[PDB]
């Protein structure tokens, strides 16, 4: 329904 | 060359100049390296500034993180140099038919920051630069008439073994004395015992740090009355050449708070200050 990227915390 | 000499034909060129300075603005944090953290991957970079713009990333440098415009400046871990205005007055001399003197700005980075005072004759040696001014702060549009000013790069201020080797000479000599009081005022005939106690002056008591109470100086206090046309105001001129600080006031030109300190505002700072009268 909808297009989402997400990052991550542990990619510090 | 003169602050009243300098034209168009002379921009970008080292030139030497002599004045007054006149008033310095504090200092002035300049920017050299800038300092950008990625606001994901927390990854710092440092950037250098070329002609006062920041060659800032589009994009964060590593090659795993590539998110646009997520890069920040950290304000307090960019490298700062230090940057001062100065402003000279052109020697009353230049002045043609007595009219208001010229100024010309100055701008001193790192070391000659600090290096001159209010109200100080130097000569400076700088390159003399022009620089547009914005109309308006909002546009990028400029004016036709350009800023004129001066870099610095050089500012002036207009004991060896063998001296104190000489000095310790002249002291075994058995008449210092009589030299001392002959040498302090050359000019001044048959007043030996008058410069005698001039000299005394000059050297002053002994200083003494006292707690328990308080200080005790050795500054001694003279006065020379006597009929007109002896030789008094020239000694009088003749000590205020030699010693380094002093005030040549006078009677009926001088007033009660002008010889001990004036209460003012700063005009630029908008704070109450006061001024320091002849004695201070
Ligand atoms: N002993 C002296 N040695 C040198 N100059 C003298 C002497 N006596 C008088 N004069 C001259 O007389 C003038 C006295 O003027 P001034 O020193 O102004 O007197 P006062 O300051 O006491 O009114 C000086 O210009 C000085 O040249
Ligand atoms: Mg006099
Ligand atoms: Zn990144």
């Amino acid at each position: 329904s909808f297009k989402s990227r997400a990052l991550n915390h542990v990619k510090k | 060359k003169g602050m009243r000499e300098l034209n168009p034909n002379d921009i970008d060129k080292l030139i030497n100049l002599k004045g007054l300075v006149l008033r310095s603005t504090p200092v002035i944090p300049d920017m050299k390296v800038a300092f950008f953290k990625c606001n994901v991957c927390d990854h710092t970079m440092a950037v250098e500034i070329d002609r006062g713009v920041i060659q800032e990333p589009a994009r964060c440098e590593r090659i795993d993180c590539n998110e646009p415009n997520s890069m920040s400046l950290i304000h307090n871990r960019c490298s700062f140099a230090d940057k001062q205005v100065i402003k000279l007055q052109e020697t009353p001399d230049f002045v043609p038919d007595g009219q208001t003197p010229h100024s010309i700005s100055l701008c001193v980075y790192d070391e000659l920051v600090d290096s001159c005072r209010a109200g100080d004759r130097i000569e400076v040696t700088g390159t003399f630069r022009s620089i547009p001014i914005r109309a308006n702060s909002r546009q990028r549009v400029l004016k036709s008439l350009y800023k004129t000013y001066v870099d610095v790069v050089h500012v002036k201020k207009v004991i060896t073994d063998q001296d104190l080797a000489k000095i310790r000479e002249v002291a075994a000599r058995e008449d210092l004395y009589s030299l001392l009081a002959r040498s302090i005022a050359p000019s001044i005939y048959e007043l030996e015992d008058v410069k005698k106690g001039i000299l005394l002056q000059l050297f002053g008591g002994t200083n003494k740090t006292f707690t328990k109470g308080g200080r005790y100086r050795g500054d001694i206090n003279i006065l020379l009355c006597g009929d007109p046309s002896t030789s008094k105001s020239q000694i009088l001129q003749y000590v205020h050449k030699i010693t380094p600080r002093g005030v040549y006031t006078s009677g009926k030109g001088s007033s009660a708070v002008g010889l001990t300190a004036y209460i003012t505002r700063d005009v630029d700072t908008k704070q109450l200050v006061l001024e320091s009268g002849a004695l201070v």
